[PDB]
């Protein structure tokens, strides 16, 4: 699978995504990013299998874009993510499942904290204050488990989150051409400049 | 209340559903045909109008054949009497796809009694505007049948309808009297002829072919089969020299 | 007067379809038309209409198959439904069982096509009448079929306005023209005389006459135009 | 066919109005009469019970106040089993929603999917409308406390205080007069009988004669609770009222 | 008022289409009764056969629905027929599907149910008929249950239906009021219908050949029509008493 | 072909419905039938109407189990009554029963009854049923209760009321009668007294149909060995056990 | 699992044993496997025991409606069908095997039914993991003309082949006596051969025993 | 590859006397990948407690459901839905998916508020009403829960008694258990009020 | 399972065994696969026994209907619906059918159908596992026009070879015979057949 990480500091919440595309052979691509933003605060990634994963975040994102129309209102980050989760169930059941798993990063303007949560292909949703899908977590836990704090700042954050690539650039088999950042904070969402 | 008679499933306050009623007057309207039961097979008769010297003689033809030892004849709407043996053609098919055995005549009478009393039932539909008479040879002998466009329908020794039908219902019970033992199948194809000929007296002013067909145990095999040629030009004498 | 003509599945109390009738009605207002056999061929003759001095004449005429087709006298469109329908069950018969289908079965198909609409609720009658020509396995013939139902065979007749004329005509022509075997061109300028007991102010010309042969050694086909001029 | 006897349900009066809602408008002005109003602090609803026998069992008649959530009621007036109806498939709206998102369903949320239901009746498949209308009272956290209207067109309005069914002029005339916003709850409940008392065709107002419920977020907690009130306790009220 | 019409209701809680289908049923002008001895049930109708030209032997308002089961209709033909195809197929699929031979009473309850139906549904017409079923049950023993276009049901000691039908039932009323029981006390089913043609000739004030009824007769395990012969039989022993 | 896809009852210009208010004139014209409730009981009573005296009475049942616990008893049409029956033990089977493995209770199945009725006053082709109907039953969390079901599908709780005929004579009757002590035994004797007022025909145990929701029957089981599974509360009574009664 | 159903002269017994398994391990000690479908017909199931819960439940039911619509008794012969219409159906998907047995206006009667839809009738027979050994027994003691007594003992004996000798079966023995004259009687648990030991010891544990990070008390409200 | 054991976890319910116990591990998992300490598999409706053991998805949809279904229920009846009826509940719902099913094995614990009897219950994916009044077992570790159990159990123990042993025999069971673990709460349910304690355990 | 039906003089006698195996246990030791689906129209059944016996209740079930309307069907024709059955539905039936019954107008008549549904009328049929061994002793030993003693004989002495030798066949011999006197079922039992 491609890398999907996140994590809920203290303020906001980052999201940090692989750039590759490979279709078997070459690397088709180095710049590919896999966010869509769902409404003003509130971001999710996602990784699995090809078309699937796309089609299905452009679905999502419609969907919660017409929630907020109809209603001149945007939904909370825990709302958007049970409307994902039960989407991605009836999805198993299904004649032919999506593939896809995804995070979701937001923050909740109502309860000014930040919000992370994970959803994988089967519905499998958890809150949580880092989280992964697909391989990258068996890297990069030991040493969120080890460094998270609840209250870091943003840069802390951003500096765990190196340390985490760094560990995978190291281990893991494939080259998977860098990550994109994003951050999600009360003022809603933008990508980290440069992750040199 | 009044228009008890606008609507096909609707009962008048008399018991009656004048739709069907009407629908009576679109057969005693049309031209007349008759069924004659022998005593090992049945004999069916049809006058067919000539409009013109531009028909083809021989060639529109009103007898109607299901299965193979099934006729059917009748007098009314000419297209509905073809619907309805596209029917019957349906059902006699179904059932000996099933059951094996060519379908029995009061068998197939009653598929065509449901059917038709199926189009009384429901304002959505018109009743049939066609008294049919049919038969043929079952392995229980000869049948005639005769059905109204109420789904009525009866055995008969013999039977008529269309505009000659009191003429030829009148001849008809002559020969029941005056042959109580049977008629045999040749001699009830030469009555048949005579009564049409009888029949077609009400409306001299137009020309008419005859047409003639029989299912006999003996004469056809139990088979329906049209009369032509020299039999039918004998029955057409017999018809001559019984009018003068 | 008259509740009984709101639709087709109600009698009159004397025992008529009213709304049958009225479709019977836009075919003597349609154009005239003609068809007469031999033993060896068959035509069609069609007066085609135009709407004004700047417009097409339309066309009456339709093909069917190789060795069938028919003359239309009303509702254009609903000539249209039918036709198709029949070329369907022309090439139906080809397709599967390698078989021209019979004239005498085209007749009783679209009897049973017509007779549906005036049984059910909602359906209207078709309202065109037609002549069918071909040439099958039993030689010549010629159809007339009426939205009725009712279809009929015939060695010669005509439908449309004034068409009366024509058909007088062919009753007296009867042993001329039953007897034109083995002579596509006289048949037709019989039949040409025929449609003309039927014109009122007006006479033929290159441009509104239609004709259709068909027979032995000869496919179905239609002229008009320059083709025409040899028989006006 | 059958169109003779469809009277259509669903077609505009040449002044653009909707023949059967208009009529099932009229129904309605002959029911009892329902009131809601919002303070602050709270919301009150109270109805007039169809003039009711003695033997009527008044502890479990519920025929003008139903619970659709935790959170949110309504008052009908009208066909009560039409009502009924409505009132489960909002339930199951609420449901719904809850499941999906994990979030109670705001008020407005509910209100427009149940009136863009009876619109439908009004546009299309040639029904009838349901004669009904709807108080609705509920809290959400987006707005607070809630008050909306309903009725057969489909239309749906909000209102500080509100009536529906018999003598609506009247009652909207005295509300008018006499709300104001800083309103506390206590004061609505003696507002709404007042106003009742006033409205009544009949000659007294009495606590078998009444429905009658509250929605605060009082007291102690942030959470809400909802009260509809039993036979002894709206006696109670009446008494404290003095107007009994 | 299309009240008149369709199955819906006059201002006075009234379906005419009901009403009307009812005066239907004496269109054939023929009476028919039913009653129960020990252990058979016997129906009787008149059987009139007005035209020369008809097969009179296919001319009966008699049905064999099941082994068991036998209906008499009141009414058109039509409609009687659309009614015992009916029954027919719903007798065969109960056994089919419960494994146990359908009950008259439960028979007329079904098709009364059907009927039911056409009342209260609009592009469905009533039929001009009613039912009069008889068996004999194994659980209940000789039994009698008539089904009308009201879509109404009742069981019966004896019953009588037709345009004479009011003479038919007082005279029979009469006599159970003397006999103290609800059947006829008779062991062999020969006498039941004797009993039977007897009771109905006193009440139509008519006497009757051979060709004049139909009778039908339920014994436990069958129910049969007679011939012409074995009904003959029974007017040569009624007139063996004067 | 159902072309009838409209409603057949519609709103008139005064806010009528006319095919409602004709089903209750229908029931109005019906014969007598009423219930009453007791603390330990609840009864419901009806005149039989024995259309010829060659009729088998027993064979017409007026009085219908609908669960071991619920009965019920019209006036009205007797056929649409007879449907309605047979739909209403279908749906305590279907939508209660199969789920929660106990039958419902009293009030939830009056509103399935209710709604069915309902659906005709609304549906495409349809009539309303030309009945009232009073169900009595009880249950576990409920106690005993006495609902009063109108072609509209409105329903109505009641301590005791009638329907049909003599109906306001008979309500005026039973307003004397009803307190909330009532015993069981004494809801019958009323409920005889103020049939016996709406009947001038004979008056006794073969022409009267009346059933209790009372005590479980444990005779009345069919098997033994389940303590947790006592009788039906329903029971009709015998022709017999009626006539004892009209002793009192 | 072990079921049996023996006939005798004026009626029919079924009985069954108590355990109830999942793999090798057994889920519950005394499982109830005698179901009824109306008082007086009798059912026991082996196989997936969700099938046969569903099924008995289902047939119970449109019994019951047939028999309102009736007003007749319900028959064996009718839960018969309805059974093996709905199992042949499914073509032996719903894994339900069962005997089934009751008394009914026509008489006595006993049958078994497969999962695809096959049935059996006789005057003894037995299903289950338990089932030959069961077999072993009737066919060595069943005469015709048994008393009621008597083919109680043997069914209990039958099913006590099963508990013993099977691994699937078994703990107790459970029976249902329906004779024709009466009501329907069910005897939970008649035979307990299989009482647990008093243990060694009491594991009731020294209060404070256990390590906790937080007490919450919970709405039910 | 099998749905029961991917995500692992397990829950077990005793009586006792005037009262029920119902627990479970708190771990969500993804094979041998440790996921979440915070996912709990006991979720009520009114008083009524429902376990869930199996494929998290469908933990998650069954409870999201059956919260769905008691809230139209107390809506009409009008009364909160008691255990023996809520059981039934379960079952019904489950077999409606028998050719298609969820992958869990629900447990019932509650008192019946009428009557005031301990009440508790499990069933199969498929739902066939395993009924029992002394203990119910279900999840990856049910075999080690079922030896606990059998040892451990005796009727009748006092609410803080039955505390303490429900607590034993999970933790020891969830230590033989890879996939569970990582956390436990342990609901202690009487008429009138329940206790929710979460207990300390190894994390590994 | 062992099966046979033979045309005599009087009309026709249907025998079979009476043991229903599932592989090597004796289901049942005295099934009765002679199966009535008219009064004088019997079949025997081998193959699947939730096939052969759910087909047999639809046969019978369309014979009653057909009675009820046309009068008593012919042995033909219920063969015909039964060859309707199973030809129709070949791909998910094992169901392998002897049809045999009696009219005055044809006396005896025996059709069989085997898999696959083709249907075929003869002197007489055998079927059934145990039915290879007898061919041989069969072509050898019918006539036409047997007595009824004759041909119970040849029926007994048929029926205890193929039990012989094929062990899906045992049990009791069950026959019915089909004449103009109506309808006679009899039995025989192991000591007596086994010592033939
Ligand atoms: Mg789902
Ligand atoms: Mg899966
Ligand atoms: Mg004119
Ligand atoms: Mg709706
Ligand atoms: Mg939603
Ligand atoms: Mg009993
Ligand atoms: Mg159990
Ligand atoms: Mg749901
Ligand atoms: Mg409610
Ligand atoms: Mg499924
Ligand atoms: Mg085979
Ligand atoms: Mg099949
Ligand atoms: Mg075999």
């Amino acid at each position: 699978m491609d890398i999907i990480l996140g994590i809920r500091v203290q303020d906001s919440v980052i999201l940090a995504s692989s750039k590759a595309v490979t279709r078997g052979i070459s690397v088709l691509k180095d710049s590919d990013d896999k966010t869509r933003q769902l409404s003003p605060h509130t971001l999710m990634s996602f990784a699995g299998e090809a078309g699937d994963t796309v089609q299905f975040a452009e679905y999502i994102q419609a969907n919660i874009q017409l929630y907020s129309i109809r209603e001149d209102y945007e939904l909370s980050p825990q709302a958007v993510s049970s409307f994902v989760r039960q989407e991605l169930a009836k999805s198993i059941r299904s004649r032919r499942p999506y593939q896809v798993n995804v995070l979701i990063g937001g923050y909740d303007k109502k309860k000014n904290k930040p919000e992370l949560y994970q959803i994988d292909y089967l519905g499998t949703k958890v809150e949580l204050p880092y989280g992964a899908h697909g391989y990258s977590g068996f890297y990069t836990f030991s040493l969120l488990d080890h460094h998270y704090r609840p209250d870091m700042t943003t840069e802390e954050g951003l500096d765990l989150l190196k340390l985490c690539v760094q560990e995978l650039e190291k281990r893991m088999p494939m080259d998977f051409k860098g990550v994109i950042v994003k951050i999600v904070d009360k003022d809603g969402i933008r990508q980290v400049d440069d992750f040199q | 209340g009044t228009g008890y008679d606008l609507s096909n499933s609707v009962f008048s306050p008399d018991g009656r559903n004048f739709q069907v009623e009407y629908a009576v007057k679109a057969v005693e309207n049309g031209t007349t045909s008759i069924g004659i039961k022998c005593n090992d097979g049945v004999v069916f008769a049809v006058e067919k109008l000539i409009t013109s010297k531009l028909l083809v003689p021989q060639k529109n033809v009103k007898i109607q054949v299901v299965d193979r030892h099934i006729g059917c004849v009748y007098s009314g709407l000419i297209p509905d009497g073809r619907h309805l043996v596209n029917r019957g053609r349906e059902e006699a098919a179904s059932f000996k796809k099933l059951y094996k055995t060519p379908i029995p005549i009061p068998a197939f009478a009653d598929r065509l009694g449901q059917y038709v009393q199926a189009h009384t039932l429901y304002n959505s539909v018109r009743p049939f505007g066609v008294s049919t008479i049919f038969g043929g040879v079952d392995k229980n002998g000869a049948h005639l049948y005769m059905l109204e466009p109420s789904g009525s329908y009866w055995g008969y020794k013999g039977a008529a309808t269309g505009k000659g039908r009191q003429s030829a219902k009148a001849e008809l019970e002559k020969l029941v009297d005056h042959h109580p033992e049977g008629l045999s199948a040749r001699e009830a194809v030469k009555q048949a002829a005579k009564i049409i000929y009888l029949a077609h007296e009400d409306n001299k002013e137009k020309d008419f072919e005859l047409e003639i067909s029989w299912c006999s145990l003996s004469e056809t095999n139990g088979l329906h089969k049209f009369v032509k040629g020299d039999l039918l030009q004998e029955a057409i004498d017999f018809a001559q020299k019984e009018i003068n | 007067r008259n509740n009984y003509d709101g639709d087709t599945v109600t009698f009159s109390p004397t025992g008529r379809l009213f709304q049958v009738e009225y479709a019977l009605e836009a075919i003597k207002q349609g154009s005239v038309t003609v068809g007469l056999r031999s033993n060896t061929h068959a035509v069609l003759v069609a007066l085609k209409r135009n709407a004004d001095e700047l417009s097409s004449y339309q066309k009456k005429i339709i093909k069917c198959d190789e060795h069938m087709g028919l003359s239309l006298a009303g509702l254009a469109p609903d000539a249209r439904v039918l036709s198709n329908y029949l070329r369907q069950q022309c090439n139906y018969s080809s397709l599967v069982f390698n078989r021209k289908l019979a004239v005498e079965r085209a007749g009783h198909l679209l009897c049973d096509k017509a007779q549906k609409n005036t049984q059910s609720y909602g359906g209207r009658p078709y309202g065109v009448g037609l002549l069918i020509i071909g040439y099958d396995k039993s030689g010549a013939h010629l159809l007339e079929f009426q939205p009725s139902g009712n279809v009929t065979e015939l060695y010669g007749t005509a439908i449309g306005a004034r068409s009366q004329g024509a058909k007088t005509y062919l009753e007296r022509t009867l042993d001329t023209f039953i007897k034109i075997d083995g002579n596509p061109d006289e048949l037709i300028k019989a039949g040409v005389e025929a449609i003309s007991q039927s014109l009122r102010d007006e006479s033929l010309t290159v441009d509104n006459l239609s004709i259709a042969i068909v027979g032995k050694d000869t496919p179905f086909t239609i002229y008009d135009g320059e083709a025409v001029a040899k028989y006006i | 066919g059958s169109r003779r006897y469809d009277s259509r349900t669903t077609i505009f009066s040449p002044e653009g109005r909707l023949y059967q809602v208009e009529y099932a408008l009229e129904s309605i002005s002959h029911a009892g009469t329902a009131i809601g109003i919002m303070a602050s602090d709270g919301i009150v609803l109270a109805a007039e019970r169809k003039v009711t026998s003695t033997l009527l069992e008044q502890d479990t008649s519920t025929e003008k106040l139903y619970k659709l959530n935790d959170k949110i009621a309504v008052a009908v007036a009208g066909l009560t089993a039409d009502a009924e109806i409505l009132i489960n498939t909002a339930r199951i709206h609420a449901q719904n929603y809850l499941k999906t998102y994990n979030e109670d369903i705001p008020v407005e949320i509910l209100v427009r999917r149940l009136s863009d239901i009876k619109q439908g009746y009004t546009q299309h498949g040639g029904l009838r409308p349901f004669g009904v209308s709807f108080i609705y009272a509920g809290y959400d956290d987006r707005y607070g406390y809630q008050l909306y209207t309903s009725n057969p067109s489909g239309n749906y309005t909000g209102w500080k205080a509100i009536s529906v069914g018999a003598n609506t002029s009247a009652a909207q005339t005295l509300l008018q007069m006499d709300y104001k916003d800083d309103m506390k709850v206590d004061d609505a409940i003696e507002l709404a009988l007042k106003t009742l008392s006033k409205t009544t065709d009949s000659s007294a107002l009495t606590y078998d004669r009444l429905e009658f419920a509250t929605i605060r977020k009082g007291a102690n907690d942030g959470e809400v609770y909802q009260k509809i009130f039993k036979p002894q306790e709206i006696k109670d009220i009446l008494v404290k009222t003095g107007i009994t | 008022g299309y009240d008149r019409h369709i199955t819906i209701f006059s201002p006075e809680g009234r379906l005419y289409q009901v009403e009307y289908a009812f005066k239907a049923t004496n269109q054939t002008n023929i009476n028919s009764l039913a009653v129960r001895g020990k252990d058979c049930t016997v129906v009787i109708s008149q059987k009139k056969v007005p035209d020369k030209l008809l097969d009179p032997t296919t001319v009966s308002y008699i049905f064999c629905i099941s082994r068991t089961i036998g209906m008499v209709v009141n009414g058109p033909i039509p409609d009687a027929r659309n009614a015992a195809l009916r029954a027919k197929a719903e007798a065969a699929e109960f056994r089919y599907k419960y494994g146990y031979d359908m009950p008259c009473d439960v028979l007329a309850k079904r098709m009364a149910n059907l009927s039911q139906i056409y009342t209260q549904r609009a592009y469905m017409r009533p039929l001009g008929v009613i039912l009069t079923f008889v068996s004999v049950d194994e659980e209940l023993g000789p039994s009698i249950y008539k089904t009308d276009p009201a879509g109404y049901y009742v069981g019966y000691k004896a019953t009588a239906t037709g345009p004479k039908q009011q003479e038919i039932t007082t005279n029979l009323e009469n006599h159970f009021k003397k006999s103290k029981i609800d059947h006829i006390n008779e062991e062999s089913w020969e006498k039941v219908v004797e009993f039977a043609i007897t009771h109905m000739i006193d009440a139509l004030g008519t006497e009757f050949s051979k060709n004049d009824l139909e009778v039908g007769v339920a014994t436990k395990d069958k129910f049969f029509t007679l011939s012409a012969e074995n009904i003959e039989e029974r007017l040569v022993a009624i007139a063996e008493q004067d | 072909t159902d072309r009838y896809s409209f409603s057949l009852t519609t709103f008139s210009p005064s806010g009528k419905l006319g095919q409602i208010d004709y089903a209750l004139t229908a029931v109005k014209q019906g014969v007598t039938s009423l219930g009453i409730k007791a603390t330990n009981g609840v009864v419901i009573a009806t005149e039989k109407k024995s259309s010829s005296p060659l009729a088998m009475s027993e064979t017409l049942s007026k009085v219908s189990l609908l669960t071991p616990d619920i009965g019920a008893v019209y006036s009205g049409m007797g056929p649409d009554y007879r449907v309605l029956v047979d739909k209403s033990r279908k749906v305590a089977h279907t939508s209660y029963k199969r789920i929660y493995g106990e039958y419902p209770p009293t009030k939830l199945l009056v509103s399935e009854v209710a709604k069915i009725m309902q659906e005709a006053t609304q549906s495409g082709g349809v009539r309303p049923f030309g009945v009232s109907l009073l169900i009595a039953g009880h249950d576990e969390f409920n106690g005993f209760s006495l609902y009063q079901v109108d072609p509209s599908g409105s329903y109505f709780p009641w301590k005791a009321t009638a329907i049909g005929k003599g109906s306001v004579a008979a309500k005026t009757f039973l307003e004397k009668r009803w307190n909330d002590e009532l015993e069981l035994e004494d809801a019958i004797h009323i409920a005889l007294l103020t049939l016996k007022e709406s009947v001038e025909g004979e008056f006794n145990g073969d022409t009267i149909e009346l059933a209790i929701i009372g005590d479980e029957n444990p005779d009345l089981l069919g098997y033994t060995g389940i303590p947790t599974d006592k009788g039906p509360r329903f029971r009709k009574l015998t022709s017999q056990e009626i006539n004892d009664r009209l002793e009192a | 699992t072990t079921i049996v159903g023996v006939k005798f002269n004026n009626g029919v017994v079924i009985a069954a044993d108590t355990r109830s398994t999942q793999g090798p391990i057994v889920a519950d000690k005394n499982c109830a496997k005698l179901h009824r479908i109306s008082p007086k017909i009798w059912c026991a199931g082996a196989g997936t025991a969700a099938d046969t819960e569903a099924v008995t439940q289902l047939i119970g039911s449109n019994i019951e409606l047939h028999s309102l619509y009736t007003s007749r008794e319900p028959r064996v012969v009718s839960a018969l069908q309805m059974l093996k219409q709905h199992l042949f159906k499914y073509q032996g998907h719903i894994g339900a095997y069962l005997i089934v047995a009751g008394v009914d206006p026509t008489g006595s009667h006993l049958f078994s039914i497969h999962a695809h839809g096959s049935t059996d009738v006789g005057y003894y027979l037995s299903l289950g993991s338990g089932s030959l050994a069961a077999m072993a027994v009737l066919e060595s003691h069943w005469k015709q003309d048994l008393t009621k007594e008597e083919a109680i003992k043997l069914a209990s004996d039958a099913i006590q082949a099963g508990i013993w000798n099977d691994l699937g079966s078994g703990s107790n023995v459970d029976v249902c006596v329906m004779e024709i004259g009466k009501d329907a009687e069910y005897l939970r648990n008649y035979l307990t051969p299989n009482v647990r030991e008093e243990k060694q010891k009491s594991y009731k544990f020294p209060r404070g025993t256990t390590a906790v990070l937080k007490e919450s008390i919970v709405n039910i409200c | 590859s099998d749905p029961s054991s991917i995500n692992g976890g397990i829950v077990v319910a005793m009586t006792g006397k005037d009262c029920v116990a119902i627990a479970c591990d708190l771990r969500l998992g993804s094979q041998s990948l440790g996921v979440s300490n915070k996912f709990e598999k006991i979720f009520h409706y009114g008083h009524v407690f429902l376990g869930i053991t199996g494929l998290a998805t469908d933990v998650t949809t069954l409870n999201e459901m059956f919260r769905y279904k008691t809230n139209l229920y107390k809506l009409k009846e009008e009364r909160a839905i008691e255990p023996e009826t809520f059981t039934q509940l379960v079952s019904s719902s489950l077999y409606e998916r028998r050719f298609g099913p969820y992958f869990v094995g629900p447990v019932v614990a509650g008192i019946n508020s009428k009557s005031g009897k301990p009440f508790i219950a499990g069933f199969d994916l498929i739902g066939c009403i395993d009924e029992a009044k002394d203990f119910i077992v279900s999840g990856t570790a049910s075999d080690q829960l079922f030896g606990m159990c059998e040892s451990l159990y005796e009727p009748n123990l006092e609410p803080e008694d039955l505390f303490e042993t429900i607590s034993q025999a999970l933790l020891n069971a969830a230590d033989r258990d890879a996939l569970s673990g990582w956390g436990a709460v342990v609901y202690i349910i009487k008429k009138d009020e329940v206790v929710k304690r979460y207990l300390k355990m190894r994390q590994d | 399972t062992s099966i046979m039906a033979v045309t005599f003089k009087d009309g026709v006698i249907l025998g079979a065994d009476s043991r229903t195996t599932t592989g090597a246990y004796i289901a049942n030791r005295v099934t009765d696969k002679l199966t009535r689906v008219h009064d004088k129209i019997w079949c025997c059944r081998s193959g699947s026994a939730a096939d052969t016996q759910a087909i047999a209740d639809i046969v019978q079930y369309h014979l009653e209907l057909y009675t009820s309307q046309y009068g008593t069907p012919s042995t033909e024709t219920a063969a015909s619906v039964f060859k309707e059955l199973c030809y129709e539905n070949k791909d998910n039936l094992t169901a392998g059918i002897i049809v045999a019954g009696y009219d005055d107008k044809n006396k005896g008549e025996v059709y069989t159908i085997p898999l696959g549904g083709s249907v075929h009328k003869l002197p007489y049929a055998i079927a059934g596992s145990g039915s290879t061994f007898i061919y041989g002793y069969c072509d050898k030993n019918f006539r036409e026009n047997m007595s009824k003693e004759e041909t119970v004989d040849f029926i007994k002495h048929s029926l205890s070879q193929a039990i012989k030798w094929d062990g899906s066949s045992g049990g009791v011999i069950r026959m019915v015979v089909l004449t103009a006197a109506g309808v006679e079922r009899l039995i025989f039992y192991p000591d007596e057949y086994e010592q033939l």
